[PDB]
């Protein structure tokens, strides 16, 4: 089942050769290719033994794809479409309209698509081979589908040990004739039959030694026995049961409650093969603004991991900052400004009836206990166990009791049982053992995923997730695709208290930084990085002096002192009326004599009630020039 | 204050545009009392202020939404027949804590 | 004379005792204070070259400090600058939005690329909304700003039907008239109107009935009768003496409301008295210009001279189809030229047989192209290794692959952060390239404005690349198994879309109207309207070809 | 009606879908009569819609479902 | 050269390497500041004569409007 | 909050001013504590922190006036 790209990249990892292929997932030859370390790359034809004739130092700027490939083969009959990026198009029609088909960008043809003018609805790959399963193809369990024809991230063959031997029973044929709803009644018609449940690449391949897990089915006592079949086993609610139960096992490794997006596995592909390239992730799971190669060229990217041809900056970083953010809304106020005589903060139903109601405020910031890691697991976890609007509303008008609904969602209970590391997931390629690494190399904290695992399960338990999960659901769909937009977008209102004036602009850098002082109508005030006035600031005049570290840190330490038991203190910076710091900073009973910036100087800790003699900042001044000027003096040549 | 019928129930049931009431009321009295009508509507039609159906579930457009009454702390959200119609959060929390809490343990 | 609603006499001096006046409409009103907006910062602008003023006074005025003439050593009322700082205290947003566009004017007045530089208004800016009202006065039911690309639709006085804004689409916006509302209303919910509002009954609530146009029916019929309705809004024609059979022709009672100093249009109705219809000659008590018009009075454009009696015969009996009323406008006096309705064009090229469906609404503009160039034009001439110009097409889509490959053919663009992509290549290459933006991809939350996209067209990111990769250094394609030149009008130029036309080639056209839907007989070919051929039938309007029928050739 | 009195709304959870499928086409009278004559032998069904299809013809019924916009000037 | 209290270079240019700078004194900076806002309030007026400038720019600055030589299609 | 004698003890008897806590204390606090010195003082000369004299009854400069403590309500 491996492709030419992975077999002759493994061949090449197993000699230790100065160049492996690189190879990108769906096992096609990345369009740019590299020896390790060689920093003389090229790029590469279709079937990656190709080159095209140049090779330069360090990375291309940019190159031809498949699809341009093949069209200048051709002109140097049928001409391949393609659209503006190295994919082709799904309708790929002959130069004269008689003949059109559908492929699935490497370019075999759908046998089926065949026909007279334009095709509408072309399949895609999940059709293709689920409809493959039923002609004959070995694997009679089909695999898990969407709404579209995309296959599902966290898939389940299901079916292993079936007349004592390890293989795929037939499901396809199983499912039809004896109606099963049960899990007791399956296994008292089946018995012996466990679930073996693992997540898929993009094209479905299973992930390679990684969570090939394995279910029992004897545990879970089974509620919602009361509905009609739906006409599909991924429909099936026995279906979201493994895959809730999946994904909770899956929650306490890898940090995070989801199968890993195509950004982790072409990370830990690059890392596991020692590829000069690897791309830089975060924790949502999607690509970084910047992203450099080992040392010299260094570029950003889309979503996608396409380049952006016009920002490639050569060890600069090239700084496509999602922050900056100031010359949308300078050219909007402008063309406000410029009207007649009559994105944005908010979407406008949710500030009001989500934030301000407080239904989130317990959800994230009532038991914000450790929980930096835990909002974006919570965003998962409300994507992932419900993954449409319509199983929601049926949880919500079947549970009339919140205590219940965890037995009803996961596997009965079963996350206080992966609380406590209880098994029902034996016989699986991922533990066999126990900072620590993940699945896929992630960084793992255990304590912090149990703790945040419980928080979720008593969280689920409050009335007033369901009357949350209400108001989620009465949202309007073009706001938010699923429950996890929903739940993304009302943490993103948190901070759209803006009621902004029509015609006020805000004045930026050059680079679009926004610049320290806002003014507009007479006043000024001082923001930060982000379009937030700090409180206080406003100024009846005219320039506010913004305020330094000092100020910041005063003001930390007294809110912060403000939430505390009565005769515990802390270490308050005392400041100047500008804003330095005083010559000497003191705690409990040593005093210290700070220089600048609330560094202390080593040499001068003393008691409380000695008279110092800290030096004058000309002297700090002439200290920190002295040491300046002798490593200069200490230059090479 | 001459009416026995006190500001709600004039607005609820929209005295300000009576043909008796003709020209005693002001314009957005007239205006507020037609969004007070629309919410008293939407609540009685569907359950909800909000929506005029069960099932439309569309963005309310002709005033600021009405969120529901949650009964922990943090929340217990009203509406206000102000001009403006905001929301608040705490009604007479100081009053109905001393009318509650302590002035129940003093009678037992 | 005129007067406001609120008893306020209207500026202007009363008219003669002997004189009617005339009262503008609500949108001409509103079309009045904007073109005062547009006088008084032009006046600013005048004041400004003069350099009759202070720099700082305006700084002093905003502030709040007002000094008066005695306290500069003045006289009373020699400079005039207390009108000019009183303009900046008519409002704040008012004040604000003088300030801006006095700085643009006298910027861009004084730097327009002058004589000391090359010209052709590179900028080309555009003014601020100015509301485009009826032939009468009334509002247009939909509004459309050309700066933005907005259009969004209004109600019968105000404005902005909420929900009803769109920006930057193909199709006209949809958006009834005051009398279909109405007819929704009563058909919907029985959101009935009065037939008279002093105190009604259940017998005078009517669903009004409108025309296949828009406008109201004449005959409006209730539970207790017909009577006849004023067909721009839906009230009692006749209130004193309205007859059901047989009502009133418009002409009479229109002069009944002039001479009882009701209706002002500013001249008295000259109506035929045979069958009630306008004389087609109607013009001022004093005698000065004179006009022809349509049905209703409605004011062809093209006629209005201070001639006596403007030759406004009717034409040739014979017409070029069964059809015979031309829609939206008449023939005047092949000895005659087509004219229709204020606001349309004619899509044809006289202004043979005469098409009835020859004029429609114009639209917004929907492409931006610029170009670029190089010398392989011949292959000698070049480092090409060639000399033949068999196959060039081959040459074409090499380059076009090219330049797809190194950004040129999708222009990324920062939305609050994100970013988005929008294509700007579509066999481009021919040498020369030619970028073509369809308006319709480009969102309206980035680049907001028309002058926005062309300042991020030409700049750093497309045109600002292409001259540094080309200039500097080279990026020569191989082909072994590109010449520099000037393009001398490195420019952007709106342009329609494949299925409309251009009216109005001259691409300095104010108001941003050049986009004309081609109409129901005829195909647009090459971003011009032909009439179909004569075997063949139309259907459509914008359709790019045209359609034979069998039964009946 | 008229698509200018007409607000879409895809959060309506009260409709019903039916396709009829011809590819060479029959007169559009005739699929219009059928599917108002199978609104006509209902009665919770009060508004039907028709929409050409590439391949067929969609009829879709709804309850009755109005968005009044109430103001000082006009319902 | 001269300095301000707090470790500021004054305005001026530097002196030459043999040659005597010269600070003012308390009384002496104050006149300089004087005479610079003298400086400042006559080349207004300079500016005001060449009619370079429009009449509502200051009111722009006064109410916290800012546009750059980019935003007027100039240099 | 180091020290043992809380703000008005500091301020009235000068703490900032001390050799001992030489540069922990700021400098308007420095004129603060010099002008409740001058309260403090006032008072324990003559009886009243406006005046330091019993006779003198001149116009209070150096800070604000001292209003009295009436013991009704309204003072
Ligand atoms: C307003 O509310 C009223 C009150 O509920 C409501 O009237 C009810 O409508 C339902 C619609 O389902 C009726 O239920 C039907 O009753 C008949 C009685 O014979 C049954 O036969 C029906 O079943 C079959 O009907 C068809 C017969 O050919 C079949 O084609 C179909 O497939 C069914 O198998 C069905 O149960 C009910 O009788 C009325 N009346 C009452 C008193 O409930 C009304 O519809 C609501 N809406 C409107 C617009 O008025
Ligand atoms: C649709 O039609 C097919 C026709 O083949 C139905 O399949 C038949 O279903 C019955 C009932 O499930 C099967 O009977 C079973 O036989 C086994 C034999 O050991 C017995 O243990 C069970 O108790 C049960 O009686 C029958 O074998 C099967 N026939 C086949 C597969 O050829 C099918 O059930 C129908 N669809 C539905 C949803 O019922
Ligand atoms: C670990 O798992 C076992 C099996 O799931 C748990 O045993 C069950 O315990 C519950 C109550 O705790 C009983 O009601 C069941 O009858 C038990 N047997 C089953 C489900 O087969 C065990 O309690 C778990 N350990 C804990 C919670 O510490
Ligand atoms: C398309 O077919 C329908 C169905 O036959 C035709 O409808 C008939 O029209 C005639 C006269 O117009 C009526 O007398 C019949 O009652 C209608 N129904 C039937 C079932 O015959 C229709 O005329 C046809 N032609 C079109 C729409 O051009
Ligand atoms: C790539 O491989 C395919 C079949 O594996 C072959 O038909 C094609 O010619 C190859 N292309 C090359 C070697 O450029
Ligand atoms: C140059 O000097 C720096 C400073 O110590 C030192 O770290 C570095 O090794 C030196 N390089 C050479 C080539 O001497
Ligand atoms: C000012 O007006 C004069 C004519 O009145 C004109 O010649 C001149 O170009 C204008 N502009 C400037 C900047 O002087
Ligand atoms: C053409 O129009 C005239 C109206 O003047 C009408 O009498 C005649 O029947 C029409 N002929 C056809 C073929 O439509
Ligand atoms: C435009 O480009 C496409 C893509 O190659 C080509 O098929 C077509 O012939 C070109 N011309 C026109 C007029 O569409
Ligand atoms: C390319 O552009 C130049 C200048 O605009 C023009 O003279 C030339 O004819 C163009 N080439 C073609 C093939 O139209
Ligand atoms: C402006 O300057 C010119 C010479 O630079 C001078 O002659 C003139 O008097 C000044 N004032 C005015 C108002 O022109």
């Amino acid at each position: 089942p491996l492709r030419p790209c992975e077999l002759q990249r493994e061949t090449a990892f197993l000699k230790q050769a100065d160049y492996v292929p690189q190879c990108a997932e769906d096992g096609s030859f990345q369009t740019v290719q590299c020896q390790n370390d060689g920093r003389s790359c090229w790029c590469v034809g279709a079937n990656g033994s190709e080159v095209l004739g140049s090779r330069q130092p360090g990375r291309p700027v940019a190159c031809l794809s498949f699809c341009q490939l093949q069209k200048q083969q051709i002109l140097l009959s049928y001409l391949p479409q393609c659209q503006d990026s190295g994919d082709y198009a799904p309708v790929q029609c002959d130069v004269q309209q008689v003949q059109c088909w559908c492929v699935d960008a490497e370019g075999m043809e759908v046998y089926g698509t065949r026909q007279l003018g334009r095709p509408k609805r072309c399949p895609r790959s999940c059709e293709i081979r689920n409809r493959r399963l039923l002609h004959g193809v070995g694997d009679k369990s089909p695999p898990q589908c969407s709404a579209e024809g995309e296959f599902m991230p966290v898939q389940c063959k299901f079916v292993n040990t079936t007349d004592m031997m390890i293989f795929d029973l037939v499901h396809s044929y199983n499912r039809f004739p004896d109606a099963f709803v049960t899990f007791s009644s399956f296994q008292r018609r089946f018995p012996e039959v466990s679930g073996y449940c693992h997540c898929a690449d993009s094209q479905g391949r299973e992930l390679a030694e990684t969570g090939l897990e394995l279910l029992l089915d004897e545990i879970y006592d089974t509620i919602f026995a009361g509905l009609d079949l739906p006409s599909t086993f991924t429909e099936t609610t026995l279906y979201r049961i493994l895959q809730r139960r999946f994904l909770a096992v899956q929650s306490v490794i890898s940090g995070r409650f989801r199968c890993p997006t195509k950004c982790e596995v072409e990370r830990f592909t690059a890392t596991s093969f020692g590829h000069p390239y690897v791309p830089s992730c975060r924790r949502n799971g999607d690509y970084q603004a910047v992203q450099c190669q080992t040392e010299g060229p260094c570029w950003c990217v889309d979503a996608q991991g396409k380049e952006m041809h016009g920002t490639r900056q050569q060890g600069e970083p090239p700084s496509c900052a999602e922050g900056q953010s100031c010359a949308s809304e300078r050219q909007q106020a402008l063309s406000r400004l410029y009207f007649g005589t009559s994105a944005t903060s908010c979407p406008p139903t949710i500030k009001e009836l989500f934030v301000d109601s407080g239904l989130l405020r317990p959800m994230v910031e009532g038991q914000s206990q450790q929980f930096s890691v835990s909002e974006n697991l919570l965003k998962e976890a409300i994507r992932a166990i419900f993954p449409s609007r319509g199983l929601a509303r049926l949880a919500l008008q079947f549970t009339t009791n919140p205590k219940r609904l965890q037995q009803n969602l996961f596997g009965g209970k079963f996350l206080v049982n992966v609380g406590q590391f209880n098994l029902s997931g034996a016989l699986g390629t991922r533990g066999t053992f126990n900072p620590t690494v993940g699945s896929f190399g992630f960084e793992i904290n255990l304590q912090e995923n149990q703790n945040a695992l419980k928080f979720l399960a008593s969280l689920l338990e409050l009335p007033e997730f369901l009357l949350f999960l209400q108001h989620a659901i009465s949202v309007p769909e073009d706001v938010a695709r699923d429950l996890g937009d929903v739940m993304e977008t009302v943490l993103s209102s948190q901070t759209c208290e803006q009621t902004p004036e029509r015609l006020f602009v805000p004045s930026c850098t050059t680079e679009g930084s926004y610049e320290d002082v806002q003014c507009f109508s007479g006043e000024c005030w001082c923001v930060n990085s982000w379009g937030k006035e700090l409180p206080g600031s406003r100024v009846r005049g005219g320039q506010p002096r913004c305020p330094t570290d000092c100020e910041k840190q005063r003001a930390r330490m007294q809110s912060l002192m403000g939430s505390q038991p009565a005769g515990s203190t802390l270490f308050v910076p005392a400041c100047t009326s500008e804003g330095h710091f005083l010559p000497v900073q003191c705690f409990n009973s040593e005093c210290y004599c700070v220089d600048a910036e609330g560094q202390a100087i080593p040499g001068t800790r003393s008691a409380i009630g000695k008279p110092k003699k800290c030096p004058t900042p000309c002297q700090l001044q002439s200290e920190q020039a002295f040491l300046r000027t002798v490593q200069a003096l200490l230059s090479n040549s | 204050g001459s009416l026995e019928l006190l500001a709600d129930v004039q607005f609820a049931l929209g005295l300000p545009f009576y043909p008796a009431y003709e020209g005693q009321f002001s314009l957005e009295e007239k205006s507020l009392s037609l969004k007070i009508m629309q919410y008293f509507s939407h609540f009685i039609r569907s359950g909800n202020p909000n929506y005029p159906y069960e099932f439309s579930r569309k963005v309310p457009t002709f005033a600021t939404p009405w969120p529901d009454f949650v009964p922990r702390a943090g929340g217990e959200n009203y509406k206000e027949f102000s001009e403006l119609l905001p929301n608040r959060q705490g009604l007479k929390k100081a009053d109905c804590s001393f009318w509650s809490k302590y002035i129940s343990s003093l009678k037992t | 004379w005129c007067v406001d609603e609120a008893g306020q006499e209207l500026e202007g001096m009363r008219s003669e005792p002997s004189k009617l006046p005339t009262c503008p409409g609500s949108c001409e009103e509103a079309k009045l204070r904007v073109l005062q907006f547009i006088r008084e910062t032009e006046e600013i602008v005048s004041a400004s070259n003069s350099s009759r003023f202070p720099l700082g006074e305006s700084f002093l005025v905003a502030k709040g400090i007002r000094l008066r003439n005695e306290d500069l050593g003045l006289p009373p009322l020699f400079p005039p600058r207390e009108a000019f700082a009183e303009q900046f205290l008519r409002g704040s947003d008012y004040a604000i939005r003088l300030a801006a566009q006095s700085t643009l004017s006298f910027y861009q007045r004084r730097r327009f690329s002058p004589d000391d530089s090359a010209g052709a208004s590179a900028l080309l800016r555009s003014g601020p909304y100015m509301p485009q009202c009826d032939a009468f006065g009334s509002w247009e039911p939909v509004q459309c700003h050309a700066g933005t690309g907005h259009c969004w639709c209004v109600d019968e006085k105000g404005g902005f039907i909420p929900g009803s804004l769109t920006a930057r689409s193909l199709q006209i916006p949809q958006c009834p008239t005051t009398c279909e509302k109405s007819r929704t209303s009563g058909l919907l919910s029985s959101w009935k109107q009065a037939r008279s509002q002093e105190n009604p009954s259940p017998k005078d609530l009517f669903v009004p009935a409108c025309l296949e146009t828009g406008e109201y029916a004449r005959l409006q019929a209730s539970g207790a009768g017909t009577w006849c309705v004023d067909p721009a809004s839906g009230e009692e024609l006749r209130p004193g003496s309205s007859s059901s059979a047989q009502c009133p022709s418009l002409c009479n009672v229109l002069k009944s409301g002039v001479l009882s100093r009701r209706v002002s249009p500013g001249y008295v109705p000259a109506c035929r008295a045979e069958d009630g219809g306008f004389s087609p000659v109607q013009c001022d008590q004093a005698q000065g210009s004179c006009w022809c018009v349509m049905d209703s009075g409605e004011e062809v454009p093209g006629t209005r001279v201070t001639g006596g009696q403007p030759a406004c015969e009717s034409p040739r009996c014979p017409l070029p189809f069964n059809a015979s009323e031309v829609v939206g406008g008449t023939i005047l006096c092949q000895q005659c030229q087509l004219l229709c309705r204020q606001g349309s064009w004619s899509v044809f090229p006289p202004g043979q047989l005469p098409q009835p469906r020859a004029c429609q609404r114009p639209q917004l503009w929907q492409t931006i192209q610029t170009q670029g160039h190089f010398q392989l034009q011949l292959p000698p001439g070049k480092m090409c290794s060639a000399d033949y110009a068999d196959l060039l097409q081959t040459f074409q889509v090499f380059i076009l692959d090219e330049l797809t490959a190194r950004g040129f053919c999708q222009i990324q663009v920062k939305t609050f952060g994100t970013l988005v992509s929008i294509p700007v290549c579509n066999n481009s290459s021919v040498v020369n390239v030619t970028w073509k933006s369809r308006l319709e991809d480009i969102p309206v939350a980035s680049l907001p404005d028309l002058h926005d996209i062309e300042r991020a067209l030409v700049g750093k990111d497309l045109l600002g690349r292409f001259t540094d990769l080309i200039q500097s250094g080279s990026f020569q394609l191989h082909l072994d198994s590109q010449g520099d030149h000037f393009g001398t009008s490195p420019r952007t130029w709106f342009g329609c879309s494949e299925g409309f036309y251009q009216v109005l080639t001259s691409e300095a056209s104010q108001d941003g109207l050049g986009c004309v839907k081609c109409p129901e007989g005829s195909y647009s070919q090459d971003e011009e309207c032909i009439p179909c051929p004569v075997g063949f039938y139309q259907e459509q309007a914008g359709s790019l070809a045209c359609v034979p029928c069998p039964v009946g050739r | 009606l008229a698509l200018s009195s007409v607000v879409v709304d895809p959060s309506i959870r009260h409709f019903d879908v039916a396709h009829v499928s011809t590819a060479a086409t029959s007169n559009f009278s005739a699929v219009r009569d059928l599917c108002l004559s199978e609104c006509s032998q209902h009665e919770a069904c009060l508004i039907t819609t028709l929409q050409t299809q590439p391949g067929a013809v969609r009829c879709m019924f709804y309850a009755d479902t109005q968005s009044c916009t109430h103001s000082l000037q006009g319902q």
